[PDB]
């Protein structure tokens, strides 16, 4: 139990969970600027 | 009697979905259709 129970908690320190969700809502917030920017150019060239 | 948190929390299993929230709209569209039969069971035990 000691062994297992040092295994995992040394394995649990190396991750952080919130930066990762952090990045996660970053690339969200990338992804629909992205689409609101790519519908803007499109606009643009059928406008043309 | 709840407010907006407990409401989205309940009705829609924000904890039990996929570990890391998918933010695709198909993620959305099966929340809300399993709300929609969870009522509409529910309905049915009303009638009764």
């Amino acid at each position: 139990l000691r062994a297992d129970s040092i295994a995992k908690n040394l394995e649990a320190q190396k991750s952080d969970v919130l930066v990762r969700q952090l990045f996660l809502e970053r690339a969200t917030a990338q992804r629909d600027t992205l689409r609101v920017v790519e519908a803007i150019f499109s606009t643009s060239a059928r406008y043309v | 009697n709840g407010t907006v948190e407990e409401i989205v929390e309940a009705y829609l299993q924000v904890q039990a979905s996929a570990d890391g929230f998918d933010p695709s709209e198909q993620a959305a569209y099966e929340a809300f259709e399993a709300a929609r039969v969870r009522a509409s069971q529910e309905l049915a035990a009303s009638a009764e």
